[PDB]
RNA sequence: GAUGUUAGGAGGGCAAAUCCGCCGAAUUUAAGCAUAUAAUUAAGCGGAAGAAAAGAAAAUAACUAUGAUUCCUUUAGUAACGGCGAGUGAACAAGGACCAGCUCAAACGGUUAAUCCUUCGUUUGGUGCAAACCUUUCGACGGAAUUGUCGUUGAAUUAUUCCAUGAAUGCCUUUAAUUUGAGCAAAGUGAGCAGGAAUGCUUCCCCAUAGAGGGUGAAAGGCCCAUAGUUCUUUUUAAUUUAUUCAUUGGAAUUUUUCAUGUCGAGUCGUGUUCUUUGAGAUUGGAGCACUAAUACGUGUGAUACAUUUCACAUAAAGCUAAAUAUAUGUAGGAGACCGAUAGCAAACAAGUACCGUGAGGGAAAGAUGAAAUAGUACUCAGGAAUGAGCAAUUAAAUAGUACCUGAAAUCGUUAAGAUGGAACGGAUUAAGAGAGAAAACAAGUAAAGAGGGGAAU
RNA sequence: ACGGACCAAGGAGUCUAGCAAAUGUGCAAGUGUAUAUGAUUCUUUAAACAUUUUACGCAUAAUUAAUGUAAUAUGUCUAUUGUAGAUUUGUGCCCCACUUUGCAUACAAUACCGGUAAGCAA
RNA sequence: AUUUCACUCAUAUUAAAUAAAAUAACUCCAAGUGGGCCAUUUUUGGUAAGCAGAACUGGCGAUGAGGGAUGCUCCUAACGC
RNA sequence: UUACCGAUACCAAGCCAUAAAAAGAAGAAAAAAUUUUUUUUUAGAAUCUUUUUAUGAGUAGAAAAUCGUGGGGUUUGUGUUGAAGCGAAAUACGUGAGUUUUCGUGGAACAUCUCCCUAGUGCAGAUCUUGGUGGAAGUAGCAACUAUUCAAAUGAGAACUUUGAAGACUGAAGUGGAGAAGGGUUUCUUGUCAACUGUGAUUGAACAAGAGUUAGCCGCUCCUAAGGGAUAGCU
RNA sequence: AGCACAGUCUUAACGAUGGAUGUCUUGGUUCCUACAGCGAUGAAGGCCGCAGCAAAAUGCGAUACGCAAUGAAAAUUGCAGUGACUGAAUCAUCAGAAUGCUGAAUGUAAACUACACCAAUUCCCUGGGAAUAGUGGUACUCCUACAGAAA
């Protein structure tokens, strides 16, 4: 708003989001986590990684909850482990959720993560 | 050309549209050399920006009675107000070698406005606290204490802007006193017709005084 | 404005009689199909338009000094005015006075929270509701030019 | 501005007001000031009558600060002082104003006008016109020379 | 002088919007056209920068005078130029932006070329992991230079200060500004309705120093990025820890006595002539040719040629210089009462592409399924296959099926009704048919029963 | 006589400079704050606001090639003279004739300014 | 000749008649036009012409309606529904 | 001599507009039922309201008042319970540009007439520009190069693919072998038919996948020619 | 099971052709702001190459759709295969390394992958084994030094 520096125009923001690189992606791929998880982590959002468990609370499927399996940044999709759908051929796929549509529950951690939750603390 | 209208003369027969400039950024840089100039003031450490310059008046009798700014102060007005031009080319007083002072009244109109400048000034150290004498007819510097308490004073600039002149257009006499006998118009045309043999009589003067 | 010389980067060719065709400039050559084609002109596709638009516009307006304070201190008495306040579609029936003044601890004060309750204290919920429903998208093409919203004046 | 213009509202009528015989070519007579003499000449005697020959000398180069001269009319002289100034002036009888029209930007003062009977003035003016010296010096006045 | 497969270096070409030189038109206007205008322009040739060029008076003025250049306002469409026709057209002063001034050319070092460059070694310390870089100076060697570099801008003589150090000792703390990169950053995913899906509608709450924008299955301040606001980091630049001594080593600058009243740009100025250029007119600047100066008491301007002469101003024929100024180019940002795929750049796309011309060159057309193809059509039947159909199938939807949003008109097909003797349509007036239609084209109220909706009653 | 096979979309008195007339607006012998400048204005802000006690343009005076000259004229704050003429005053609050006042304007007459003639001209 | 005072020459139908005579007068700005043609009467040149050139008025142009079968100009008559 | 017919002209009346005029800055009327209810109205916008009279062609041309479009401020609205747009329509309004509604389709935005601001703002034509589509019309036409026939195979399908038989042609200056320029993979094998191969087509110089060009002796490379470029100079 | 003549024209409903209209817009345009050149240390431009399957565009240069380093930070995925359970997968930054043939092109040439001359060159370990027909230099003009010859 009040910094000239950056642009608020419809098209140059659009271009970015649409183009946007993979490592500015995976944060746009961001969600907020539960309140019990705000509470113990101290923060409101976090981005969303192949091992983390979540809640859907929004469109056709706003009940389901469960265990992400992948994310890709080019769909800017989400895929969680049982909200799979069927196929005209008749074979199973998953059903892309935008990140913005869930609340994260749990989080992993590995030998990456055991560093993100230390710089995300 | 047709009915009652002035005949034109619009001279717009050239490639005109080349030539054609429209100032849009106008305000946007009265802005960006406002800001140019408040940078250099906040650069410089407290010394004005602005130089002196002596009160001049303007040629041809157009604007006769009008004063203004001139560039420089003369030798002279510099050497009365005990400056060498050198010397005061560093403490904000602008010099110029081609105005002559043709009056005594162009001398002291200048040289109390030089001295009243030079009845401001407050050198500063050099040497990391070894304040001393200086040099050149420039004033004396002071020490830490007074460093400390000097630098964060209100600047004054009335002196750098032009000096403001009150000129008495309206006043009063005692009737008396007034010359009634006196023929302004004879004595214009008097001298409009007396300037050509007075030319004459000066040229002989300088005939005379070239021996 | 328009690209200055926009529509007019080719070659003209008019050959225009005995060709039984419209004597407007051709586009020369072959191989494509521009090649033939109407050139730059008011009427041809992709040909510049009538009069092109120029920078040189007159842009502004020079106004009065005194002509525009005369003006202001005019909006300013008619601000004064009950009716003409009512009439520019303010919600103000609730208020007590129009030309309406308050004590200065009105600028001690920096939180929109107690700023809205201050407004709505002194009589202007209605107004203030006014104004938040009031916004939404513009119609139009003006909003995909940084335009979107259109909103009342409280 | 032109949705107020004169040719919308002909928008349909072919030959948008230019006439259906004469219509409207591209100078017809010619371009500016073209037919001068020949055959914009009746125009030309009847509205600009001295406008072809020359009279004169040549001044090669002006220098139109030298001649500059403003000039104000004696019926002005009293108007340029105040109100009240001039209120307490035309009392008392021992006291003249002193006006330098110079001050105010006036160079010569000229004789257009009446000035108050027996009410004495000094003028100090570069130059002075013989009608207004006379006018002032006839209520008691004075025209003094200044540059 | 030549010559180096000697040592060390430079130039070449691209790119041009602004900028600097040259060269140089015509279309056009004059209602014809020849001077004039277009135009000191376009094209052509050459040369630089982040700006360039101009620039420190051989300047104005005529005044109580100004004081390098550039640019803006104005002077001013004025003085003036011109088949005095069409047209062309400054300068000074004035108000402002900006504002820095300087050095080569002669004197003296001639009881010491005192100057400059090349090369090769040592070291004064240092920010950097490093790489490299800033500082460092004893030199020595080889040259250049007397056919002139630097010291000197007068010299010497008295009267006060500035500039550096070598060494030793303690010493790199703290505020503002400016600026790069990073994080932090409020409040709902609450009912209910309708939905394929809210961000929609009612309704209950809240945050705002954040109600700019973008994304999200529909219109979101409270779902996400972000936005207010703040917190560190980075370039420097105003204020800010710490100076102490010792010492000669010079240098310089400010002010009294004498000299010496010096020097000051030559095929240059200037003049004649020719051409061009200019508003410059018995010639504004430039150029070619011929002639060819004076020495500051000179010579050059003072807008009409000339002779005699006053006055004023400046000190040509050598050079440098930052600011204000310009930028149809490149790059990077930000915006708009601009255009919305025949528009906007030629090009929203694999666009200067495909394609055409031997070549110089010319130069298009072409965007949209769906929320999701991680839903792009499975299965069956008939067909050689294309395809079609379904009792089968994705989707909210397939008359959204990839020639896919909507899907007009021209033109064509199917069905129905009607008309039809060398045009067809039409105006005006009805009649007969065929479609639709109740908002004036009748029935307010009344009493009963069935479902509801409100207002006044504690 | 020429253009028009049909349909869709596009398609032509506009922009700037300068002048005048008309009308609206503000101020008024003035009027226009030019460039510029300042201000805890600085998404929105390239606009709005403002101008430490003679910048310039136009107007305020004309006329002459031009040295230049320059508008009743000091009898007095009545401010040229007529003929029509709006408004006003009264007498015969509303019809009429007389007086009273005499805007704008029209038609003339007068002075006075610049230039040119003519006479005189130290 | 001018001026000022007196007297007074229908003015209560109007210094003859009539008059949808002030729908007047004047000023400013500006469009289009500046190839015309026809009819009656007159007339020039021509053998004559739907010919060439003029005068008056009215029309066609710019204009339809009823009639002349038909017709830019003839007769009647000019036009809101 | 009568009567009749016969105009957008004449006369009477109604209505529209234009012009002009006369005038104007707040109180109960009626009906239907049965005193009590109900029903309608009960007005006051100065470019306005009421009333009156006269008048109304029109090219070129001028003006006023209106009707629309893109976009901007202001106001205040419609949208998934379906906006814009489009097709057909309407006991709809206007005189008319148009406006407003209905049904269907459409599936995401749209107005603002409260007032004003703005412009790339209104098409039947310009041998107009671009795109699309017609009648002509299943028509002109598919005409040089003497010429084909029988049987079989393949294939969904054979006059123009293959094989065999025949009849013929090119005919010593050849639709024969090698040829340069030009072309650039058209060559070969295999597969194949969406389009092309102006009829068919299973063929093909089309399409797809792979492969194929071997030099001491053949040429270039070397030499010099008509000549070209450059060097030194000189302009 | 039967009935309509045909053609031509008109109207309506539904379709075909076509791509208008509306709504969309990672595009254009204009203005403002800021910085500004590159090249013999080989530029701009042009060719030729580089991916497992790879034509164009984009990217890159024999280290060839990317190496190293730094920040973020674990996938690439159309299949394959490769990756941690952070110098590893991918982004961003980009200073190090590398940067084919040309092109001012500069050894001579040029519709040639032709022809020279001088150091035969380069790699291995810190003086002994190899690759080899295979690397650098050599334009014109000019400047400062240097050189041996000359009248």
């Amino acid at each position: 708003k009040f910094n000239k520096q950056k642009s608020s125009s419809r098209r140059k923001m659009r271009k970015a989001h649409f183009t946007a690189p993979a490592g500015l992606r995976r944060k746009i791929m961001s969600s907020k986590l539960s309140k019990e998880l705000r509470l113990k982590y101290k923060t409101r959002s976090l981005p969303v990684r192949k091992d983390d468990e979540v809640l859907i609370c929004r469109g056709h499927n706003h009940g389901r909850e469960g265990k992400v399996v992948k994310i890709n940044r080019k769909r800017y999709k989400i895929y969680v482990e049982r909200v799979t759908r069927e196929k005209v051929n008749g074979e199973s796929t998953f059903i892309g959720i935008h990140p913005s549509n869930v609340v994260l529950t749990k989080l992993k951690v590995d030998k990456n993560r055991k560093k993100i939750l230390d710089r995300k603390a | 050309v047709a009915h009652n209208n002035v005949l034109p003369n619009v001279h717009l027969h050239k490639w005109w549209q080349r030539h054609v400039r429209v100032n849009f950024s106008k305000n946007i840089k009265k802005k960006k050399r406002r800001l140019l100039r408040e940078k250099r003031r906040k650069a410089n450490g407290g010394t004005p920006i602005e130089k002196l310059h002596p009160i001049v008046h303007c040629p041809t009798q157009r604007y006769n009675f009008r004063t203004r700014l001139g560039k420089g102060f003369t030798f002279e007005e510099l050497k009365g107000a005990g400056l060498t031009p050198r010397a005061a080319q560093t403490i904000g007083i602008c010099y110029d070698k081609r105005r002559k002072n043709r009056s005594e009244e162009s001398l002291t109109k200048n040289v109390e406005r030089l001295l009243k400048y030079k009845n401001s000034l407050v050198m500063i150290p050099l040497k990391k606290n070894k304040a001393k004498k200086g040099i050149g007819g420039i004033p004396a510097d002071a020490d830490k204490n007074t460093i400390k308490e000097f630098r964060n004073k209100k600047p004054l600039l009335s002196i750098f802007k032009k000096e403001k002149n009150t000129k008495p257009f309206y006043e009063t006499i005692e009737v008396s006193k007034i010359d009634k006998e006196f023929l302004a118009y004879k004595t214009l045309r008097r001298a409009k017709l007396a300037e050509r043999r007075k030319n004459r009589r000066q040229q002989k003067k300088d005939i005379k005084f070239k021996s | 404005a328009v690209k200055l010389g926009a529509g007019y980067e080719t070659s003209a060719e008019s050959w225009g009689t005995g060709r039984a065709v419209a004597r407007i400039p051709r586009v020369p050559g072959g191989g494509t199909h521009r090649a033939g084609q109407g050139a730059f002109g008011n009427m041809c596709r992709g040909g510049g338009m009538f009069n092109p638009t120029k920078i040189w516009r007159r842009w502004g307006r020079k106004v009065n000094l005194k002509e525009k304070r005369y003006a202001v201190c005019s909006s300013i008495a008619a601000s004064g005015v009950t009716s003409l306040v009512l009439a520019r579609g303010h919600r103000i029936s609730h208020l007590k006075e129009v030309p309406l003044v308050v004590s200065n601890d009105i600028e001690s004060l920096s939180k929109t929270k107690e700023a809205v309750n201050f407004l709505v204290s002194l009589g202007l919920k209605d107004e203030v509701n006014r104004l938040v429903k009031s916004k939404k998208i513009r119609a139009g093409k003006g909003k995909m030019r940084n335009r979107k919203y259109k909103i009342r004046n409280g | 501005a032109t949705r107020f213009k004169k040719n919308r509202k002909k928008r349909g009528h072919v030959s948008a007001g230019h006439g259906r015989v004469g219509k409207h070519r591209k100078h017809p007579g010619g371009r500016g000031k073209a037919g001068g003499l020949h055959h914009m000449r009746i125009n030309f005697d009847k509205y600009h009558p001295g406008y072809f020959g020359k009279v004169g000398m040549r001044h090669l180069n002006l220098l139109k600060n030298r001649t500059y001269c403003p000039t104000i009319n004696v019926d002005k002289l009293w108007g340029l002082l105040p109100e009240e100034k001039k209120k307490e002036f035309s009392e008392n009888k021992d006291i003249a104003p002193v006006i330098d029209v110079t001050r105010k930007g006036y160079f010569k003062v000229l004789g257009n006008g009446k000035l108050k009977h027996n009410q004495p003035i000094v003028v100090k003016a570069r130059y002075f016109s013989s009608v207004a010296e006379k006018k002032i010096k006839a209520v008691g006045g004075q025209c003094i020379l200044v540059a």
